[PDB]
């Protein structure tokens, strides 16, 4: 179950089928501190891991 | 209040920093107690304390002894409190001695209400042993100390940090194409960093040859400062008594 | 003896990399080689190349050799191509007899324009003939750190009293009031000043620091270079002085405070340890 | 030929050493097995093992499955046995689970009578637990990494390590004057030194990032000449078993 | 004897600092400014100063112009003044017409002395008019590290066989056989050499090593530079021969080795690991 | 002058010192 400060869950019942809502992904770093942190998990996968 | 300082792994600085933070609160004026809890006894290097001197709380409390008698004072308002010198069969014995200290507890939470220190600061360990665990639970407030690598990286992700903690960054060598990569997803991914770091420095290495705190050792030196700004930010942050 | 009013004496830098653009140009590889040709000018126009901050005084004493010695016929001018520099260096070389600074945003272009738009001009100002003078005013504090509440105010006020130096943008004045989680004396430690102008000083619970050719709009970042952790985590009150009669009239009030009220560092601005017996 | 490295202290370089070691080993054509004793369980991630794999010879004992079946091939001459990845309880309560794995200590006696491998490196923690302690006494030479500074110095002094263990020097760093003068007095005090020492080189801090060994991410870094020549003195001096 | 015979044109450095020591001696700043001088000089004693090995081809370069066009009166010697010099190089300079090359290591006392007893000499060693040759004469054949045991062969015979090359030194070649704990192409993995000229083979269980103008008593040196543990520890017997016609001996023996026992080293997008069972 | 760097560096260094003049 997920956050319910994040998203929400929902069930059908008649059909076994489960959608699963969120708030739009929204990134606000600068316009280098994302290019870079992009180029920095390409280059290592040891932190892509964890993304 | 009672703050305790714990590495994410060893060697990350956790000692030197204890008692450069420990110098600087009582250069602020601050009655400031620092007690080592890692069976090293490597805290008692950085003041002078003579090698050959076994004395200790731990050592006092295995041999029956009263651990208060075996506190010292390096100035007015710091007072230490070493571990203790165990021999080769202690400390490759752990097991024999670990249950064996829990009266510390005690005695820490009366010093702590006596009123006697307005800082206790305990070096601690990485080990998950009973009596560290006991003493991080006395604790106000607790820094976790990293160093900008992939070992810590791992470690903060496998790794349970206390509740409210703040993570402190070490050895911070500047011209590393993977330690700036790896602080860039720090920045942005890590929301307890603190709002400093402490540079990696030739002082830093040279006080505790030349035992020494590293304030004392060289005020000027970059280190020295940035440890100075922690505790000011200790002082601002970290004074109340969360209970 | 045919005038030498159309040659141009210039540093290469000025153009930019450019050819020589007339018959008149002649260009030098550094500033010393140019001041050592343009001494035996008259109404040549010299064209300094201003690059790095260790040039300034160096560039005064060219300036004020050549503006003494060969009369206001020549025209004296420095072309700035960087933009790490202080305001007061600008005030300085036009003190030093420079009729005009290019800006480094001046392209070159513009940087043309402004080498023709000086000729024919005759200097008139005045210029002395001791270049200390004028070097003096670039440190006019030669203070800098913690400083007595006594001594503090007087070097600041003989300092903004003293009649060389002219109104607006004389400094800054704050005075910070501590969070009660932290002590004067304590953020005191925190307040590290770089330049060699600024002077701190404590009393009444208040820590007032003086910033020297400060503007107004540029004291914030002023002081995220003097304080580690920011300013409003560190103080709760903030209060700013910057035009000369406000600041003069604040120093008056800071007059009225008794000794017994000012404020020194802390004691601390090889040790043995000794046994002792705790909690007792 | 068994061969422990431990550390004389936390976070020396003894994970990225034994996985440099063993890919050194491998290249010059041993047939090598290298187990993780350690509950960090980082050696794993030197050989591109995903860090949701918790799969390990410790874990599979605790969880009553086979140990023999955790094992993970790199090279038709490089074989790799994890550590597992431990519970937030079992890392908090390292008592309950620290002596139930004791028969891979009988499983090793097996595999060094097996003749599969030449060379079996052990990655071994700082600290004196049972199992550490069981196999330390089944391999039959050791290697104690330090690094170069006063901390290190005081341990030399004041902690034991095994009877013919030998001593690497890693991070070895160029300009500081407080470690030329610790380095200058053990070539001439330190008796057990080894010949060859690693400094410090970005690719050792880089190839953890990229889960690979040192001598495989980047085979002409001088860390990995170094390590190569370690494994040739292995060859030359650490041959023999112990009785 | 001529009237320059008791002129000194020297370099100021060759004084290390003391005054001029006589009314013959003229100091100059460089060895160029100083060569423009010594164009005229008839029988005069001219010491250059040695101060980079960057400088030993334009100093060689003045020495040959000099003996050649200003003849066998003039004594010339070059005064090391750097430690960071090559034994080779000594033999070039000697070869362009210098009387005597003054070693880094004399003090100046013996430096003075050898700059007298060069007085009264004439220049009877051949210089010839080309200085390609004399520069060709210290070019070490242009390998290193590694080769396959044919090109092994071929290149130190080559080598052998080069008209230009001095007669003698030439250089080393050793033969090592491994200690029976480590196998050849593992000891090759130890082989690190830095010189260009200085190549290794292996083959019929032994690491063969050729060091390019290597002197036999800088042989235990030059190893050590090689090999980063000491070559008593990695192999127990060793074979050495440092003159022409042993080299050329051995190298015949050496063709005579079949491929079979020729010896290469050892061989060694991410690896992923795969899962096995252990026994 | 290597036993000369030897004798400043424990004079340098108290740490040093103590456990070489034991
Ligand atoms: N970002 C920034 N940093 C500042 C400023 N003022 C001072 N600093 C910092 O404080 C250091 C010492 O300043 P100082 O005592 O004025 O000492 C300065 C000053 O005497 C002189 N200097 C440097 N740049 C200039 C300049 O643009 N103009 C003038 N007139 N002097 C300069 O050289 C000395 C050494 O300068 P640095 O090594 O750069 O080091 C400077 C710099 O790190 C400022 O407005 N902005
Ligand atoms: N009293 C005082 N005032 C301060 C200090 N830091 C900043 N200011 C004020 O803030 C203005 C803008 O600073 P900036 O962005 O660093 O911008 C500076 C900086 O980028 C550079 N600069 C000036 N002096 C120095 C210096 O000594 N060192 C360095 N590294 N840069 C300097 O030139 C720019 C323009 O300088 P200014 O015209 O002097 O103008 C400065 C000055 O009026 C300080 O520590 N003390
Ligand atoms: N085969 C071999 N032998 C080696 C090597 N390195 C050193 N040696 C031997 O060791 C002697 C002393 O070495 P050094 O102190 O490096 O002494 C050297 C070094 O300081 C410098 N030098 C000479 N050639 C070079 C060069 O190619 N590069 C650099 N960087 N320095 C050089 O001048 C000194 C003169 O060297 P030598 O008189 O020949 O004397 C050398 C030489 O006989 C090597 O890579 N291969
Ligand atoms: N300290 C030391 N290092 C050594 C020595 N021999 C080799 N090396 C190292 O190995 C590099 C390659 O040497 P090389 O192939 O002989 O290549 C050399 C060689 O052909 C020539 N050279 C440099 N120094 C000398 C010298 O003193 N005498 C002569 N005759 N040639 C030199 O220039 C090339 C480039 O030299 P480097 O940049 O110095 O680079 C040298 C240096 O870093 C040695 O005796 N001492
Ligand atoms: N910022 C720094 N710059 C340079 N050297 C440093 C720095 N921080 C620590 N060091 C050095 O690193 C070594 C280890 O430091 P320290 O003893 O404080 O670590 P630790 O976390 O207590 O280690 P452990 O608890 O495992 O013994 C010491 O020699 C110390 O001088
Ligand atoms: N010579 C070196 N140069 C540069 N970085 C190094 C070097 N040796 C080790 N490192 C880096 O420092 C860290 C050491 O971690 P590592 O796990 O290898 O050491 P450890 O002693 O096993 O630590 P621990 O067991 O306490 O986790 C790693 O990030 C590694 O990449
Ligand atoms: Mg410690
Ligand atoms: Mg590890």
């Amino acid at each position: 179950l997920p956050d319910p400060a994040i998203g929400y869950i929902f069930q059908n019942d008649i059909v076994a089928l489960k959608q699963a809502f969120s708030l739009p992904d929204i990134d606000y770093a600068d316009i280098s501190q994302r290019e870079q942190l992009a180029a920095a998990l390409k280059r290592w996968p040891l932190l892509a891991e964890f993304a | 209040a009672v703050l305790g300082l714990q590495g994410v792994r060893g060697g990350v600085g956790t000692t030197t920093i204890t008692a450069a933070l420990a110098w600087s609160l009582q250069m602020l004026g601050e009655n400031v107690l620092v007690v080592d809890a890692c069976p090293d006894n490597l805290l008692r290097l950085s003041f002078n304390v003579d090698f050959t001197h076994r004395q200790g709380w731990a050592r006092a409390m295995l041999d029956g002894q009263d651990w208060r008698d075996a506190g010292l004072r390096y100035t007015s308002q710091l007072d230490l409190l070493p571990f203790g010198q165990l021999s080769i069969e202690e400390q490759e014995n752990p097991q024999h001695w670990q249950t064996r200290l829990s009266d510390i507890c005690s005695g820490l939470q009366q010093l702590k209400a006596s009123g006697r220190y307005q800082w206790i600061l305990i070096d601690l360990p990485r080990d998950a042993s009973q009596i560290t665990h006991q003493l991080l639970s006395l604790c106000d407030h607790s820094l976790a100390i990293v160093n900008v690598d992939a070992n810590c990286h791992i470690e903060l992700h496998q790794q349970a940090l206390p509740d409210g903690a703040h993570i402190l960054i070490n050895n911070f060598r500047i011209g590393s194409q993977v330690q700036d990569d790896i602080y860039q997803l720090w920045l942005q991914s890590q929301r307890r960093l603190l709002p400093m770091l402490i540079h990696r420095d030739e002082a830093m290495a040279e006080c505790l040859a030349a035992k020494q705190p590293v304030g004392e050792y060289r005020s000027d030196a970059l280190a020295a400062e940035e440890i100075l700004t922690l505790a000011n930010w200790c002082l601002l942050n970290y004074s109340g008594l969360k209970t | 003896p045919r005038s030498d009013e159309k040659r141009i004496l210039s540093n290469v830098a000025v153009l930019e990399g450019a050819p020589p653009l007339s018959e008149h140009w002649q260009l030098f590889n550094n500033n010393e080689v140019l001041f050592n040709e343009a001494r035996t000018a008259q109404a040549a126009t010299v064209v300094f190349s201003l690059q790095q901050n260790a040039q300034i005084e160096p560039l005064a004493r060219s300036i004020h050799t050549l503006r003494r010695q060969r009369g206001s016929a020549m025209k004296i001018l420095v072309r700035e191509n960087t933009a790490s520099l202080r305001a007061t260096d600008e005030r300085l070389l036009l003190a030093c007899g420079a009729n005009m600074v290019i800006p480094w945003n001046a392209p070159l272009s513009r940087c043309l324009t402004m080498i023709e738009s000086v000729q024919g001009q005759k200097f008139s100002r005045y210029v002395p003939e001791d270049i200390t003078t004028l070097l003096s005013m670039t440190q006019p504090l030669k203070l800098r750190g913690f400083q007595k509440w006594d001594v503090f105010c007087n070097a600041v006020n003989n300092m903004m009293n003293n009649p060389l130096l002219p109104a607006h943008g004389k400094g800054v004045l704050v005075a910070l009031r501590p969070v009660p989680g932290i002590r004067v004396e304590q953020a005191l430690t925190l307040c590290r000043p770089n330049r060699t102008g600024d002077i701190m000083t404590i009393g009444g619970n208040r820590l007032v620091l003086f910033l020297s050719f400060c503007r107004i709009n540029d004291l914030d970042t002023a002081l995220n270079h003097i304080f580690p952790l920011p300013t409003g985590d560190i103080f709760s009150n903030r209060m700013v002085w910057f035009e000369d009669d406000q600041i003069s009239a604040e120093l008056v009030q800071m007059r009225l405070l008794a000794p017994e009220q000012w404020g020194m560092p802390l004691p601390l601005t090889r040790r043995i340890p000794e046994p002792m017996r705790l909690l007792d």
